[PDB]
């Protein structure tokens, strides 16, 4: 149901920009690890938890974009004339991120080395998160309440987006500099968060409904946490701790 | 403001032992996971050994495992690579290393200058 063709185009372009500025930043690490045939420096816990995050998000986006049964539940819950708040680029990002996270896991087994296996409090996290998901799956099964369950997978992606930015900012604080500050990478993350927020807004301007912001509250909090923490990193680096 | 100064390297005969040293400025060695790496002519940087931060735990490459022993003298802020049973193979510039490991972004490696260890058969 697009009303405006220019808006639908704009929604598609900023949507593909969000996929570009976010999915592109997976490659520098992969290139580095091949060149060096080693992953002594990578945070193994982070890659593991970023697979969990990217899988929860992937389940939500792929299921809502390709299941008519789940879409029917989306129209029952949020409204008859509602546009599905998942775009082709949301599905593309999720599938490409899971693929790039599994390739980095391949690089960690095949190159590995050093004294890194990390897998304590982190592994623990994976257990509790996939266990929680599993409890929720058996709750959604006796009524086939599939849209409620993929709304949990998206809440899990929100949790893990916090697990991404918090410990990082926390390191920069408990320490001092912004050590590892990548202007390029930080600019592109910011870009993906603005583009993904702008996409949702363009969808709201066209249909004239803010319900997409609750129908996909995972994507609304993903973009906002990303932008918030990027501004913080900027504000660490450009002010609070120069060097 | 962090500095890593390698010394102890030079010529030794195959079978011989050397005790590489790494003087550290701007940071405590006991409060950090310290690494040793090596670069041979035409080869790529090889991870060699590492010691755990607040603990005696040590990990070694399969090429040096058993022969090389990485220790730390906190009372001199220096890391040591007691490289024993050496072979001409081990000919490489050994760098001591300390990383500023990141959560998400790239990890910052602080290298030293280097000390050639040339093993002569
Ligand atoms: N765009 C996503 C993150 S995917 S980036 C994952 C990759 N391993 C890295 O951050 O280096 C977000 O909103 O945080």
């Amino acid at each position: 149901s697009w009303n405006s063709i220019p808006l639908e185009i704009s929604y598609e372009i900023v949507g593909w920009i969000a996929f570009a500025s976010w999915s592109i930043s997976f490659y520098p690490q992969l290139i580095l690890n091949f060149r060096r045939r080693s992953v002594v420096g990578l945070n193994f816990d982070f890659v593991m938890l970023n697979l969990t995050k990217h899988s929860s998000y992937m389940i939500y986006n792929v299921c809502l974009y390709f299941s008519p049964v789940i879409q029917k539940q989306y129209f029952d819950t949020y409204g008859d004339k509602e546009m599905i708040p998942v775009a082709a680029n949301d599905v593309a990002f999720s599938i490409h991120a899971v693929v790039m996270t599994a390739v980095t896991l391949f690089q960690i087994f095949i190159y590995e080395r050093g004294p890194q296996k990390v897998s304590r409090l982190a592994i623990g996290i994976v257990v509790v998160v996939w266990g929680f998901a599993a409890i929720c799956f058996f709750i959604a099964l006796p009524t086939h309440s599939w849209l409620w369950l993929i709304s949990i997978f998206n809440s899990i992606q929100v949790f893990m987006t916090c697990v991404k930015y918090i410990p990082q900012a926390k390191m920069n604080f408990t320490r001092k500099s912004t050590v590892g500050w990548s202007i390029g990478n930080i600019l592109l993350d910011f870009t993906g968060g603005l583009a993904n927020y702008l996409q949702m807004v363009i969808q709201s301007i066209d249909q004239n409904s803010w319900k997409n912001f609750y129908g996909n509250m995972g994507k609304t909090l993903l973009s906002l946490i990303s932008i918030f923490f990027d501004i913080l990193f900027m504000f660490q680096h450009y002010v609070l701790y120069p060097e | 403001q962090v500095q890593l100064v390698e010394s102890g390297g030079g010529l030794v005969q195959a079978g011989g032992s050397l005790r590489l040293s790494c003087a550290a400025s701007g940071f405590p060695v006991y409060r950090n996971r310290m690494h040793w790496y090596r670069q041979a002519p035409g080869k790529e940087r090889e991870w060699v050994a590492a010691i755990e931060s607040a603990g005696q735990e040590t990990h070694y490459a399969d090429s040096v495992k058993g022969r090389f022993t990485i220790s730390r003298d906190n009372a001199k802020n220096t890391v040591y690579l007691q490289m024993n049973s050496l072979k001409p193979e081990d000919t490489a510039v050994y760098y001591c290393n300390v990383k500023d490991e990141g959560w998400y972004w790239q990890t910052y490696d602080y290298w030293g200058q280097g000390t050639q260890v040339t093993v002569s058969a």
